[PDB]
């Protein structure tokens, strides 16, 4: 089961106004409306030489908004979401990792198949430079024939601040293509040094690329919006839960993270299943919270430990 | 036959820049040839134009030093316009040289070849790079030798004439010591384009030196051969004026109230940010079934979308 | 035919760990299945066990976080016990990837293959790799075994049993290794990856600037379930040391054990347990049936713990 | 038109005493005399295992003195001036860049042709085998008597740019019998030696410093600056008013001599564009407002960055 | 040789140190503990373990390691290397360490180290050559014509090793014929080479947790004299008692290494004037002639500091 | 036949150094064998000489620790002179190993081969034999051929091997890997006597970044090293050395000029003072003068600078 399984589009009306709860989206109104304006630009073909940045704290639906945009663009539109750190591979070049990420977001119609799938099919049965060169000529023939349609999708780069200039320059060259997908990046970082450079820049993105961005901000969720997201996620993970439990899990979510709160659903349901239960109660959420820790509690304990042994270095 | 390699996405924002807009004497007009204000930098570019034409730019390059969104690129394009139209203009960013699959020399060689053109005598206007792709497996230096021999025989015969253009290098502090050595050496050639640097920084460590700070991050050896032109921030009147040209160019109707607000957004952020709001603001008006952009549309787009500085600030404040 | 590649010297200290020692409901007993105390971490491992068995550990990993010598390894081994006896358990240290003659990918590939088994003959995917090479274990040889294994499964002669891959000193893996793990963790036939840490926020190796909890990239850390292990009470300390003494077939007086328990409080449980062998030999030299307080005291004076031996030097270096 | 076109010698008498204004050289007296004593050493053959360091602030005639020495050595003597940073190439090894710099400064008489030209002729970095053949070829011509090896002058400006790897190359290079006279320049005092964790005067390893004849150039007065500008105008064929020279020298002293000279070409164009006949003060004043000196260029950038930091 | 006098640990059957026995003087606690380690090697209880001798320089860390190797057997292979020795121009850190390991693993026929067998069937050694010898020795062993006798590998200056080499030792000690690894250092907490992390003795925590750590305490005037007295006997140097009194003072004030270094030089000064035995004037003169590493530096500090004031 | 590879430009400054100038007992004389003052370091070198001759330098090396221009090189050359004349002496600088076209091992192997000689009476070094066989390139395959030839000549009795002195200046410049190459070579029976030189105190060992040790020498090697201190000369010892140099070179100098040239030494280094002799002589020759007078020295000292004062001029202007 996918994390954004509930997201079926941006859920805005004809006037690009967000509906509070529609198409799997909840709240995050301003960002959803701005994402809608971007859609109109993709459709009107006014997105050339531009990209999207979704700047916001973790668990504010940056990926969910990006997913929504891909759903709203079409039911077959290729969506690829990757982390910045994912391109730093033992078995792959940063660019080859990014090339794969790009070709995953570019579709070919017959049934729709991504350029990357076509590469894997005519490979292992990193991708060969000659193989891609053949497919690029193959798809050029099919397109000019009219038997195939090139449908550019959405490429989402989470943790974008993880990229270096070498990879940032790759994206510029990549977006020069006519079949280039709509690049949407995300970060929770402000002014940071650009990796591979001695220079600092907003979100750690080179100024030349920032000057071409449509920057969107995701604001943090309220108790109401958090509950609604958990309520939706339970439905997707097929988890029945009490209202007093939702009240507690949202509190946990607000005090910790939405990720941690969602992480507890699967575990809380098992605790409940192990005793009959029928639906997850407060005691179930409470017990599962004591069992598994959030990254903040986890580090606080380790800090307390390491700091106490450092004071030992004196006595 | 030609094909034109030209990266139009780049020069698209300057479609309105048709020259320097100088008078017979060489003084700038408030608004002329697409250019508004920035009179002193324009007048200085005029001298650069005459020096290029008088063959007095012997081994010399140009640096446009000014804050972002002060028309450093627009001026470098205007210089190319003034050199006589169909003169190549190749805008690039110092960070382009940093690619994993393509050598630094190959990024630079291509951009130099993109900046040197040919006039064949209907008159065909081709760049040396258009000829490179016209031949092609992959653009090897062996293929470059073939074109160079062909081109040199056409010149001596008199069928074609070589027109060296303008190579604009933005974010200069991003080039490494080895790239500057490649430029300096190319800048010594007779058939070279006029290299135009652009900076928005002061003293910088030269990339590849780690310790060595020099003005604009340019080695002193090259900087001694460079002529600096200062670009300045536009007044709110000059701001509204530029934004209006862009709106007209794009065929976008905008109310004087909306333009005034869009002018003050520029003052707060950059002129580039303000100009870029025009497209979304127009689409919002079209959605609202409106002929032109009004203040509400601009205000709404300015609230939905952010500028790097303010979006990064939002985060840092939420983090604190 | 089998051979068993298993690095027994590693798991040797945990010979007594036979399971989590949980009751029918899922609550821990003071002492059961070889485990003493650490009830909450044990109960949390119980949930992890049921989630693995219920196919609910979909792309998820585990991190055990606690001070050294609090049974993070013992628990990771107990998880493997609780999964089904002859279920592979591959304990490793983050620093193992750093070798001059062997590639990072090859260290990781081997340890993953050492953690995925086959089923009555009980073989691991790595035992099969060496059976063929006894030139060198190439990825071409791996492709041959993978085709053989996949045909046996579909036929029904053999069944694949994914075990536990325990990675200690996690802050030692570099950004590229985490990318290799994360990708492997996405596979259906992957083992359950169990990380271990006694560090807080660390710079991710290969980033130089970037600090994240336990040195794990946030992308991977979001897929990670954290269980906290804690320091043992002096009563629990003596209890563990006694199991180890019994396991090794060593007689120890309750007075000696009490002193050996308090040594553990001062140093670590690991240090205390390790003193048993020299203390026993000293007793055997002195013609004694069991370890007495004198023997423990003498061994504790002759041998040192890294912290106190390093302190001795730094103090001598001051005088 | 070259920057040192006016420099025809060191402008000294038989007793090696500088003439204030001679052979294109103005003032810079002690350094010129010192450069003359170095020539006597090259001539007597007492320069083996030694080199020259012209230490001085930018625009004090370090290159001009190096040029005057090369002119004074002979009309055919090979002179090669390179920047330290020039050896850091995309298409060339630091040593191969330095090898070319050395072979450019070593001549062969037949019409004099540098060893480097002979390499380029029998080539299109140059092949190791090609140089090995030419080295054997020139060895035959020399022992025959049909060719004469004439070592010249190699000038390395910005010497502090070089790392130990390249500094060690120069030591090996100067061991050769046909090695040119190495003259190096810098405006840097104690700096770390590139490629090392150690600091040394001028960023030069102590082993090489212990072998140098260090010449120091002192900065120019208003009088000497005017005379250099006056000379440069003559070379660039620019007529200028006396009041203008007064202003341009002031600009020169307050900024740099490089910037003051850079203005000549621009000022003349401004004048030519309005008839003028000769460059006036308002021409110099206008051209100063148009084009910036690097000091002004960065000060404006500091003012910009600092204003955005405060707001 | 420097440890020519060391003939064992000089312990009784009850593993109690004898103060002066088998070439060993004082350093009692460190010696007794070393004896406990021997019992573990013999009882086969050393598997997955290694030894560390933490102590200041010239406290017999190498001497104790030699005494253990002498006590294990007359034929037992002993190899002592410095940490810095593996950082070679003509050799891989691991290949340097592989040679160090194979030097400490013997083969009985006359006993010959695995490394000697490599050199014989060679002139870094070829990967294929070792692979053949490993199969060759496996045949001889299973036949019964040869006996594998694991010895002692001593890595002095251990803090010099990086994780790449530390990981090699872990893999190396996994072998059944692996020698007893004895490491020594005079360093407390230090960063682990190749890492951004600090650890006691600059050793990774995973390896530290497996170590039997012995501490060597510094020598008294009595013990220092006895070591020099022993070293003179080995170097065949006759010396006056008044001279021994001075040389031990020099030794305590400087280092035992420096006081030992002077013996050879002092005897030559004496030989150059008849003498018969080294007198105080001989020790005094040789001290003025050659400097100890600390006086050497103090003079270099005094120089640099004086030029800083001018 | 011989050719002699010897880099004469190096040893040229020490043409006057003919030995240690010690008396029958082993004490130094104020001035003897070309050496002036530096009596204690000279006496210490005397012991080193006897230890080399008595085969007691078993794996041991030497370090001359002292300020620049205090005869560390002159002493290392005098050690080679005292070992018997025609004993190789190979002076080198730690930074020589850092070359782009030549491997560190190859720089070191050449200098070691340059420091081990042969007596056939023909006096050849192992490196002279290497070039003789090459006059493609000196490969280690060519080295194996010479080594077999040389070893058969020794066993026959036609030639005898004479290991010389390898002088390594600016020791703090060698990296951890080079020291490992030296230490290993220093363990050989047929090795030269390695003589290090340092004007530095504690240094980071090159290739370690964090690790500080005396003179930048790894403690493993430093334990096998014997330290000899060289000290600064008084203006008189200074003047005496300069006078010897002037005489050697055949340059006439007035005592007044020599007194000033001695005090220039006190202000800068002895090396700087000695080097002023050639320009000062040429100035006198230009002025049509038989000898160097005070004016000539004063003029040369004003026109030319010492690295320290020329760098200071810059920093002060800055
Ligand atoms: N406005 C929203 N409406 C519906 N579901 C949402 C919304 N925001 C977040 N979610 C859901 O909550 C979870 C967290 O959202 P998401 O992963 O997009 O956050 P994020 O800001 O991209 O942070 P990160 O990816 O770094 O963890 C997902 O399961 C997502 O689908
Ligand atoms: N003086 C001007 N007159 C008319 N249009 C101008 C003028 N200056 C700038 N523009 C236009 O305003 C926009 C921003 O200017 P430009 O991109 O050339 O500035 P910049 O200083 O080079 O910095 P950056 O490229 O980082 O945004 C472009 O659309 C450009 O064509
Ligand atoms: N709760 C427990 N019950 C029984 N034995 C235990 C328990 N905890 C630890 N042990 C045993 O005590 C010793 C130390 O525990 P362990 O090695 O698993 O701890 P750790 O926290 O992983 O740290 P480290 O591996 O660095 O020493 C081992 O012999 C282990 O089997
Ligand atoms: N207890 C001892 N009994 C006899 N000889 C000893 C003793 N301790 C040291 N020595 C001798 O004194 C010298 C120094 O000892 P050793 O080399 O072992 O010291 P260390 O602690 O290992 O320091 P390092 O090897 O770093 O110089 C050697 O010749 C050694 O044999
Ligand atoms: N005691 C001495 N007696 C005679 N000549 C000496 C004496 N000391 C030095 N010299 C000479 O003075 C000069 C400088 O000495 P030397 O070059 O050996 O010193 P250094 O300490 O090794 O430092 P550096 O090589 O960096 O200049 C040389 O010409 C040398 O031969």
């Amino acid at each position: 089961i996918g994390a954004h399984s509930h997201i079926r589009g941006l859920g805005l009306d004809d006037a690009l106004e967000p509906r509070q709860a529609s198409q799997g989206m909840v709240g995050q109104l301003a960002a959803r409306r701005a994402a809608g304006v971007v859609l109109e630009m993709i459709r009107e073909g006014k997105i050339a030489g531009r990209a999207v940045l979704i700047a916001g704290q973790p668990g504010t639906g940056k990926t969910a908004i990006a997913m929504g945009m891909a759903q709203a663009l079409g039911p077959d539109t290729p969506f690829t979401a990757i982390a910045g750190s994912e391109i730093f591979s033992l078995e792959m070049s940063k660019t080859e990792a990014l090339t794969q990420a790009f070709r995953r977001s570019i579709g070919v119609r017959i049934h729709t198949v991504s350029l990357h799938e076509i590469d894997v099919i005519n490979s292992r049965t990193e991708i060969k430079s000659e193989v891609r060169e053949q497919i690029n000529a193959k798809v050029a023939e099919w397109r000019e024939e009219g038997k195939a349609e090139i449908i550019p999708g959405v490429l989402f780069i989470d943790e974008v601040h993880m990229l270096d200039i070498e990879s940032f320059s790759f994206l510029n060259r990549a977006l020069e293509s006519d079949m280039a997908p709509v690049l949407i990046m995300a970060t929770n970082r402000g002014i940071t040094r650009i990796r591979g450079t001695s220079y600092q820049s907003p979100h750690g993105i080179p100024i030349d690329l920032l000057d071409r961005l449509l920057i969107v901000s995701t604001t943090p969720y309220s108790e109401k919006d958090t509950k609604q997201i958990l309520r939706i996620r339970c439905e997707e993970e097929d988890v029945e839960m009490s209202e007093d439990a939702y009240t507690v899990l949202t509190r946990i979510g607000l005090e910790t993270s939405l990720r941690y709160a969602i992480q507890l659903i699967t575990a809380a349901s098992l605790v409940c299943r192990k005793r009959k239960g029928t639906e997850v109660q407060v005691d179930d959420i409470k017990r599962v919270y004591s069992l598994f820790l959030d990254e903040s509690r986890s580090t606080q304990y380790m800090k307390e430990y390491q700091d106490a042994f450092l004071f030992n270095e004196l006595k | 036959e030609v094909k034109s390699t030209t990266k139009t996405q780049r020069i698209a924002s300057h479609s309105h820049v048709k020259g320097l807009g100088l008078d017979e004497s060489g003084l700038a007009k408030q608004a002329a040839s697409g250019l508004v204000g920035q009179e002193n930098a324009r007048e200085a570019c005029g001298v650069i134009v005459e020096l290029i034409k008088s063959k007095k730019m012997a081994g010399r390059a140009v640096l446009l030093a000014g804050p972002p969104g002060t028309g450093k690129t627009a001026l470098a394009l205007a210089i190319a316009q003034e050199l006589g139209s169909k003169v190549p203009f190749c805008p690039m960013v110092g960070s382009e040289v940093y690619s994993t699959e393509i050598k630094k020399t190959e990024v630079l060689m291509e951009n130099f070849r993109r900046a040197i053109g040919l006039r064949i005598k209907i008159i065909q206007d081709v760049t040396l790079h258009d000829l490179d792709v016209a031949n092609a497996t992959e653009i090897t230096d062996k293929l470059r030798g073939e074109i160079n021999k062909v081109v040199n025989k056409y010149i001596d015969q008199g069928i074609a004439e070589l027109v060296p253009g303008v190579l604009f290098v933005d974010e200069v502090h991003m080039l490494d010591i080895e790239c500057f050595t490649y430029l300096h050496r190319a800048l010594e050639s007779s058939i070279a384009p006029i290299v135009i640097f652009a900076s928005n920084r002061g003293n910088c460590v030269i990339r590849g030196t780690e310790d060595i700070t020099s003005p604009h991050g340019i080695p002193l050896d090259l900087l001694d051969r460079v002529m600096i032109i200062r670009t300045m921030l536009y007044t709110p009147q000059e701001m509204k004026q530029i934004i209006k040209i862009r709106a007209q160019t794009e065929g976008i109707n905008i109310s004087e109230e909306a333009l005034n607000h869009l002018g003050e957004i520029g003052t707060k952020t950059t002129l580039r940010y303000s100009v870029q709001l025009l497209t979304p603001a127009n689409l919002l008006a079209k959605i609202n079934g409106k002929d032109s952009i009004e203040k509400e549309h601009v205000e709404e787009i300015s609230e939905l979308f952010y500028d790097a500085k303010s979006s990064a600030k939002i985060l840092a404040d939420q983090q604190d």
